[PDB]
């Protein structure tokens, strides 16, 4: 989420901060730093994984036309998760 | 498809501003009766090439 | 469409028309801003055979 | 009774006058300016805020750059604003006023007026809606109405 | 199955639109307007 | 043969020399003019040595064919500041009043940046 | 070096020069030409100041997007005056006034307000500091203003011993209150002169040659910790400056003799103005106080500055007075040295 | 013209600069209700056309 | 076909020349005038009370951009750059790189709203719905500096947008 | 007919061609080369020498007609030694025709101006005088049109940068405007889109 | 939006704000990349 710097300066989601010696941050003085506080990377950690019953599932991340391209995840390695490329949710094959 | 349509093109005898304030006037109804044609023939199907 | 009827006479009588056959204001004769959704047609190279693009 | 009261009633007189009575000499260029001639129409109608349609640039008060400038055009644009009597304000309307829009890389183009002239207020769009316009020159009467130039002068 | 939905003109097309000019006639003919007018002088100088 | 070309106005640069005189003699009358229909603060002197200039840096030409382009947009320049289809900016475009010096020898360029 | 401050381009608006200026004093006659030269290169300039966002609106072009900063600033306020010099590299000092009002004198523009910023700017780590002072301060002078000009000038070379002072001569050009204040003289019928403008000698200074200078002390590690004086090349009379200046405007010239005490109470006549006086008595001390020669500091030319001679731009200046074959008649100049 | 406006927003978002017509026909279909809303435009616009 | 509009020959009897002569003496055509003026002054005037009252507008109105995020709060660009490439103003600028989780995210996404040609070209191009042009038209501002938006800014825009752009969206996607 | 692909008109393919040998015909001495488009446009390619005696007779003649210059441009082709293609485009109403009359030119070779013929052309060749430098000899009144009062080059030359050389500002010293040299915040970026595979094997070259 | 709320979503602000343009605010445009180049750090101590 929204770290600061020692300067007190937010660090964005890219990482970006201006560091100590760097005048362009004479910018933000009597205004402020625009920084967008719901960090992607943690909101779909927060996500569960999906348990399914097949070796193969396929995501469009959900509403149809509204959502992806169509992806096909394979799910045989057991030491990790499938992820979908475009969404970021993750599948998990149950027994098998 | 404006072979499809029908209107009459408006022609000035003085070669003047006049006419020419005439000719433009007259072909604003002229549009008006093409809408008219194409709100009446517009047929269904697909707005783009079905060539992907 | 809210002038009286005096209101409605006199500036008839003056542009010499029935202006109220004609309003130049919009009321609710114009078409609602929700409508059911569309389902539109595919053209005719949506099809599963004779179909090669070669020939088209 | 304090000098600082009675400087403060004038300013806001003062200010109440100039941003209701707003003059603004249209530099139509382009295709900006066709909607600025929208804000004028009847549906907008600028007149009904005390923003006369067709002023003379000598008794403007906004310059409204409505269009692409070009460098041929450049210094007559620089004229026209050297000319405007005080307090004068400029509003750049337009993708192409406001930084070369889509002419940015041309050789003739000067990207954006804010090269030529100073600029209050920036109106984004290609072209912006009259509407859009419109909310610019309200966005410009507030900023007239903030002005503090006899607050100020009384603490010189 | 769903059939094909879209914008299209009402069945049996729309009503007809006019475009032809329409100017009407008003007022009286040349010989009654001086009338009047002259009408108007005497009665005036009257 | 290929160099057996179509001319301009000058079938050879005697020819086309004769106008480049005409010009400048033109030119050179016009700076008094220019300076004062303009309200420029340059001296007629600075005027007239602008023109020498210009017309030294194209001294190397043997084309006649490229003099006789020369001369013909030189006229239209002339006739472009004679007209007042100029406004004083373009007169003043030649002298780059607001354009620093840049540096000419090695050592200074070396220190500025990365170009020759 | 910082990553961010190395020079990059070739020296053009979109360039970066490396500078960053906070020039307090900017929206007056001398600022203005300070932020244009320094926006020319793609310099960062912060610009505190104090008066209405709308008088600062000519500076707003003089650099390329995000080159120009505005700050509010108070001159009695050190933590705004921090705010706007802790990012700089170099600070320049441009503040005063040429008349004192209730809230702020001679001493209050030319000692406390120069003293807060240097102290401030040294405490902030700024390097370098560019203060302007006058060719004829001293305080032995009769002028009030010459006098709280050697007052702060002392001051600053205490607080920060590295400045640079620049001690230019009287500054002419398009909005200079000097051939100006010449030229609107005329505005009235007389034109009164100390003596007959005689026993004064000016040697005044072209306003970008102080530009150029300015900008080239911020660049030169040689002028840290010195004293310049900015003069023009030629020293003039009074009685022959004022006449050339007539004679360039076209005007017609009518000298008559007066002495200091018939010219201070027109001076302080027009002091009763609310607004910028005509002129005070003050102004007319300075006006008739002989120009310090001071062979034992550099001056332009170590700068690498040529002087402009004031011929060659007094119509620059004067074409807007006016009325409506250029003989001009150069004036006469006092031999050299 | 300012109800005209309408129908260029209506079929591609845009009041003026629509980019609208494409090589291969256009961009999107009419949205349901713009033929309705077209000839009612129609019907009263040569009465317009007169008072001019 | 073809018609004349101006090839008209006068009657020259007298009932005719003398109604003309009164149009002339007695100004009766511009009479007219003065009253179709008149009628107008009587009609109600077509103008709204903005900015209570505002102009209507549709779904695919092409106004301020916004990017957008799947329901789970992860961004929907996934930094193909097609946008980037269709541009007809090269107003938008893409960085990018692996995320920590490894995600394919963009580091940088600015657009030059002073660049820009409000074309829509960018939201037809992108394969996931993540850039849009919203319903916003009302974002005029007092600097050419706050017209250049960068990624913080174009998130902050779906977030704060996102309510109206996905009605929007939902009312004309069957149109896409 | 296949519903997207565009339908052939061979009747109109047949008659430009017989027109168009019919103009070879009668002015061997000029006409270089005649062709016919797939989408049926004749173009008539001609030595610069028969400007005036090819356009006069397409105007004049009564099998021909052409009364309307519809434009009149140029095509900068670097490759070529005569790299300017001067492209005249007429139009006929007693026919219902159109032909195009193509020439070259280099950068010293004037061409004769063609106003004696269309009035038309005053403009347009003032136009590519300006954008392209090509010199128009006898022309009543050549000068530029569309680019600023003594600006430098031809803007549309292939080789002439798409920013330009300078750029404008106004400078408050000077109290001016002025030119300077262009510098870009954001540099224009350069898309290499061509695939390397062939599109049209219709259209390939012999190696 | 009484009789069709709009979807709910955890991201989306729940205080709309205003045109933020002239005050402490605004918008202020900046690079949200990283440096580029690192540059070389001498070493703290001397060579001998
Ligand atoms: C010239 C003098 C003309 C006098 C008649 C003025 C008048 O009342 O006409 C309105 C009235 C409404 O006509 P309309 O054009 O159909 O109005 C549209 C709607 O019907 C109107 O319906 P509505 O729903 O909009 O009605 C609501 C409206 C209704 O308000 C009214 O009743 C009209 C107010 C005008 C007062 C006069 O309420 C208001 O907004 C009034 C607020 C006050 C506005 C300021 C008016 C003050 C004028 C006097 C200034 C003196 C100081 O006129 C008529 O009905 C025709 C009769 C005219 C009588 C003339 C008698 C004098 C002989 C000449
Ligand atoms: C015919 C000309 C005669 C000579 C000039 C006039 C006489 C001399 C000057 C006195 C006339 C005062 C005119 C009325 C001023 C009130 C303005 C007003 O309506 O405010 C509405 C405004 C309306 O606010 P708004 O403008 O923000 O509204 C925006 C638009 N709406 C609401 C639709 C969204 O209210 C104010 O905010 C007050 C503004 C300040 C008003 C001036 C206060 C000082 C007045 C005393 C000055 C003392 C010196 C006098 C000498
Ligand atoms: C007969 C019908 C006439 C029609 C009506 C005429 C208008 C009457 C209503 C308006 C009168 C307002 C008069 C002020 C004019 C506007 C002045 C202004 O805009 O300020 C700019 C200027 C700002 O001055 P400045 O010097 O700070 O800013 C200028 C900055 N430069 C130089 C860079 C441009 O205001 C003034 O100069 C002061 C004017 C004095 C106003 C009177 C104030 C009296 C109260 C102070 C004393 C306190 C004790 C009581
Ligand atoms: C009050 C004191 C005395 C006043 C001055 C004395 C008279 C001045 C000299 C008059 C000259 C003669 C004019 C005669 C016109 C008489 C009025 C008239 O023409 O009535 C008919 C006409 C409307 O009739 P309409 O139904 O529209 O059409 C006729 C059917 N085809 O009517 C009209 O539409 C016109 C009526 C309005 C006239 C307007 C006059 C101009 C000023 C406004
Ligand atoms: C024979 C031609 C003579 C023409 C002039 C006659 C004349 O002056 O009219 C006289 C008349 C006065 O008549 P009086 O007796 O006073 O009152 C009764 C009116 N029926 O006066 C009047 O009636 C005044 C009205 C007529 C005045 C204008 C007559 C001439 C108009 C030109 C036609
Ligand atoms: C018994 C016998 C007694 C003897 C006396 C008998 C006399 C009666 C018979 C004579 C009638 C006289 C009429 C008086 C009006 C003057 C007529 C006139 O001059 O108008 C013609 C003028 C030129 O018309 P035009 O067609 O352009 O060219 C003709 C020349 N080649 O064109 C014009 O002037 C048109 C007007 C130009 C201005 C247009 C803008 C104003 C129009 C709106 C005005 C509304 C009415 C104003 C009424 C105000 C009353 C207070
Ligand atoms: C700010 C607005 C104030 C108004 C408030 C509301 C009240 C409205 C009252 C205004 C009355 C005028 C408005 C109506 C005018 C429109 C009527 C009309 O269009 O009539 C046109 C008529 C026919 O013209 P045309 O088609 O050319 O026919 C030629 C051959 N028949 O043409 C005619 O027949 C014209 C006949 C009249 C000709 C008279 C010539 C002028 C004589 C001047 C006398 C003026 C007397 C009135 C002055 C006021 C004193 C009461
Ligand atoms: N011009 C000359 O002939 C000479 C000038 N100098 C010195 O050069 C410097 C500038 O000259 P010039 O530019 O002509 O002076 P100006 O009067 O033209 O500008 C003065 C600047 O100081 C600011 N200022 C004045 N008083 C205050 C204050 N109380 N608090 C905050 N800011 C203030 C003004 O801001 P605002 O606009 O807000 O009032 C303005 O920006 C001065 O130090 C002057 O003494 C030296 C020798 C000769
Ligand atoms: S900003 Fe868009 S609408 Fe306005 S002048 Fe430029 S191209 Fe035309
Ligand atoms: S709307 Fe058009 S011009 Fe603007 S960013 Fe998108 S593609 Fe580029
Ligand atoms: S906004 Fe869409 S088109 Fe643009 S880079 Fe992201 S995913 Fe690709
Ligand atoms: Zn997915």
């Amino acid at each position: 989420g929204v770290r600061t710097s020692p300067t007190g300066e937010k660090v964005t989601h890219t990482g970006q901060v201006y560091d100590d010696g760097d005048y362009r941050k004479v910018r933000f003085v009597g205004r402020q730093k625009e920084v967008n506080e719901n960090f992607a990377i943690d909101l779909i950690a927060e996500q569960p994984v999906s348990q399914v019953g097949s070796r193969v599932i396929s995501c469009d991340g959900g509403g149809g036309a509204l959502g992806h391209p169509r992806v096909y995840i394979n799910l045989d390695k057991e030491t990790k998760t499938g992820t979908c490329g475009y969404c970021g949710l993750q599948f998990r094959q149950q027994h098998h | 498809v404006y072979d499809q349509v029908e209107f009459d093109v408006p022609i000035g005898s003085r070669g003047d501003c006049y006419d020419r304030y005439l000719c433009r006037v007259e072909e604003m109804r002229q549009s008006i009766r093409i809408i008219s044609q194409c709100l009446n023939k517009m047929p269904p199907g697909e707005i783009k090439v079905d060539d992907a | 469409a809210s002038a009286t009827r005096f209101i409605q006479w006199l500036r008839n009588w003056a542009s010499g028309r029935d202006l109220q056959a004609k309003l130049q204001l919009r009321y609710q004769e114009i078409s609602k801003r929700t409508q059911p959704p569309p389902k539109l047609p595919v053209g005719p190279s949506h099809k599963l055979s004779n179909n090669y693009y070669c020939t088209r | 009774s304090r000098g600082e009261y009675v400087v403060a009633k004038l300013d806001d007189l003062i200010n109440w006058a100039r941003r209701s009575s707003l003059w603004p000499m249209t530099f139509g260029l382009a295709c900006c300016a066709v909607e600025m001639m929208h804000m004028a129409a009847p549906r907008y109608d600028m007149d009904r805020f005390g923003v006369v349609f067709r002023a003379s640039p000598r008794q403007s008060d906004v310059m409204i750059v409505a269009g692409t400038l070009t460098n041929k055009m450049a210094p007559a644009l620089r004229k026209v604003y050297d000319q405007m009597p005080e307090p004068r304000y400029v509003v750049s309307m337009g993708s192409c006023a406001n930084g070369g829009g889509y002419y940015h890389y041309s050789y003739s183009v000067v990207r954006g007026c804010d090269r030529i002239v100073p600029v209050d207020i920036y109106v984004p769009g290609c072209p912006p809606t009259a509407e859009a316009l419109l909310y610019g020159i309200l966005q410009l009467q507030k900023k007239i109405k903030r002005e503090k130039r006899l607050r100020i002068w009384y603490r010189r | 199955a769903s059939k094909v939905k879209q914008d299209m003109p009402p069945v049996g097309g729309y009503g007809p639109i006019d475009y032809k000019r329409n100017l009407p006639r008003r007022g009286l003919s040349g010989y009654s307007m001086f009338a009047v007018g002259i009408g108007a002088l005497l009665f005036g100088y009257w | 043969a290929s160099t057996s070309v179509k001319p301009i106005f000058s079938r050879d640069m005697n020819e086309a020399k004769r106008r480049v005189r005409e010009l400048y003699r033109a030119w050179y009358r016009e700076v008094p003019n220019t300076v004062h229909l303009f309200q420029l603060d340059i001296s007629v002197k600075q005027g007239r040595d602008k023109v020498r200039e210009m017309f030294k840096k194209n001294a190397h030409i043997t084309d006649p064919r490229v003099v006789d382009l020369l001369v013909i947009k030189g006229k239209m320049e002339l006739e472009e500041t004679i007209k007042v289809w100029k406004q004083r900016t373009h007169v003043m475009r030649f002298f780059h009043e607001t354009e620093a010096p840049r540096p000419k020898d090695f050592l200074s360029k070396f220190y500025v940046g990365h170009d020759p | 070096l910082h990553h961010a401050v190395i020079p990059h381009g070739k020296g053009g608006r979109s360039s970066v020069s490396g500078i960053v200026a906070t020039v307090f004093g900017a929206t007056g006659f001398l600022g203005r030409y300070v932020v244009n030269h320094l926006g020319r290169m793609g310099s960062q300039v912060i610009v505190p100041h104090r008066c209405e966002p709308y008088d600062t609106m000519h500076l707003r072009p003089m650099g390329d997007l995000g080159q120009i900063i505005f700050m509010d600033w108070n001159g009695r306020d050190k933590d705004s005056i921090r705010r706007a010099v802790e990012h700089s590299s170099v600070v320049i000092n441009l503040v005063g006034r040429e008349w004192e009002t209730q809230n702020f004198d001679f001493e209050d523009v030319f000692v406390k307000i120069p003293q807060a910023i240097a102290q401030v700017s040294k405490e902030a780590g700024v390097e370098k500091f560019i203060h302007i002072s006058h060719l004829n301060a001293d305080i032995k002078s009769s002028s009030k203003y010459l006098r709280s000009k050697a007052v702060g000038e002392k001051e600053v070379r205490e607080t920060f011993p590295e400045a640079t002072i620049i001690k230019p001569a009287e500054i002419f050009g398009r909005e200079d209150r000097f051939l100006n204040y010449f030229a609107n003289i005329r505005w009235f019928g007389g034109v009164p002169l100390i003596s007959l403008g005689k026993k004064t000698v000016k040697q005044p200074v072209y306003i970008v040659d102080v530009t150029k200078g300015i900008i080239n002390a911020i660049k030169d590690p040689d002028a840290r910790g010195k004293t310049f004086a900015f003069v023009g090349p030629s020293r003039y009379l009074l009685f022959d400056l004022v006449q050339y200046v007539f004679a360039v405007a076209h005007r017609p010239f009518l000298p008559y003799p007066l002495p200091h005490f018939a010219y201070r109470w027109i001076g302080r006549l027009f002091e009763i103005s609310p607004f910028e006086p005509w002129t005070t008595r003050d102004k007319v001390e300075r006006i008739h106080t002989t120009d310090k020669i001071l062979p034992h500091l550099p001056g332009l030319e170590d700068l690498g500055v040529e002087a402009t001679p004031l011929e060659l731009k007094a119509i620059e200046v004067l074409r807007r007075h006016r009325t409506y074959i250029e003989d001009v008649q150069p004036a006469k100049t006092i031999p050299t040295s | 013209r300012e109800k005209m406006f309408e129908f260029y927003e209506r079929v591609s978002g845009a009041r003026m600069h629509a980019a609208y017509v494409r090589p291969g026909g256009v961009h999107q279909d009419l949205p349901l209700g713009l033929m309705d809303d077209i000839y009612e435009f129609s019907k009263n616009f040569s009465l317009r056309i007169d008072e001019l | 076909t073809y018609k004349y509009v101006n090839l008209r020959e006068p009657s020259m009897d007298m009932k005719s020349v003398t109604d003309r002569a009164a149009q002339t003496l007695l100004w009766t055509e511009l009479i007219r005038g003065l009253g179709m003026t008149l009628s107008y002054l009587f009609r109600e005037p077509a103008t709204i009370n903005y900015p209570f009252e505002k102009g209507p507008l549709s779904p695919r109105f092409r106004g301020e951009h916004a990017l957008r995020r799947y329901p789970s709060g992860e961004e929907r660009c996934i930094a193909c750059k097609l946008c980037e490439a269709v541009c007809p103003a090269q107003a938008i600028t893409i960085e990018a790189e692996p995320r920590a989780d490894g995600s394919r995210r963009t580091t940088r996404y600015d657009i030059d709203m002073t660049k820009c040609i409000y074309c829509g070209f960018c939201q037809e191009a992108c394969p996931v719905d993540a850039i849009v042009e919203g319903p916003n038209f009302e974002f005029s501002t007092e600097t050419h500096e706050e017209l250049l938006y960068n990624k913080e800014k174009l998130l902050n825009n779906g977030d704060k947008w996102e309510a109206e752009i996905a009605a929007n969206i939902q009312a004309d996607y069957l149109y896409r | 007919t296949r519903p997207t692909v565009r339908p052939r008109n061979d009747v109109a393919h047949k008659q430009l061609s017989a027109f168009g040998e019919y103009v070879a015909e009668i002015l061997p001495k000029y006409v270089q080369q005649v062709q016919v488009s797939c989408f049926n446009e004749l173009e008539i390619c001609i030595h610069p020498d028969g400007v005036i005696p090819v356009l006069t007779f397409l105007r004049d003649h009564s099998n021909a007609q052409f009364k309307s210059l519809a434009d009149l441009t140029a095509v900068d082709i670097p490759t070529r030694q005569n790299r300017f293609e001067i492209v005249y485009n007429l139009l006929s109403l007693r026919f219902n025709s159109r032909i195009r009359v193509k020439t070259y030119t280099d950068e010293l070779t004037p061409i004769e101006s063609s106003v004696p013929v269309y009035k038309a052309a005053n403009w347009y060749e003032r136009e590519i005088w300006d954008m392209f430098g090509v010199f128009f000899a006898n022309h009543p009144d050549l000068r530029r049109i569309l680019t600023d009062y003594g600006f430098e080059g031809h803007p549309f030359r292939k080789d002439f940068p798409l920013s330009g050389y300078v750029e404008l500002r106004y400078d408050d010293e000077v109290k001016r405007v002025v030119a300077e040299p262009v510098e870009l915040a954001q540099e224009f970026r350069k898309f290499d889109l061509n695939s390397p595979w062939e599109a049209f094997p219709a259209y390939r070259q012999p190696p | 939006p009484t009789v069709k709320p709009p979807t709910a979503r955890k991201f989306i602000w729940t205080n709309h704000k205003f045109n933020l343009s002239g005050t402490p605010q605004q918008y202020v445009p900046y690079s949200t990349t990283r440096k580029k180049i690192q540059e070389w750090v001498p070493p703290s101590t001397p060579y001998k």
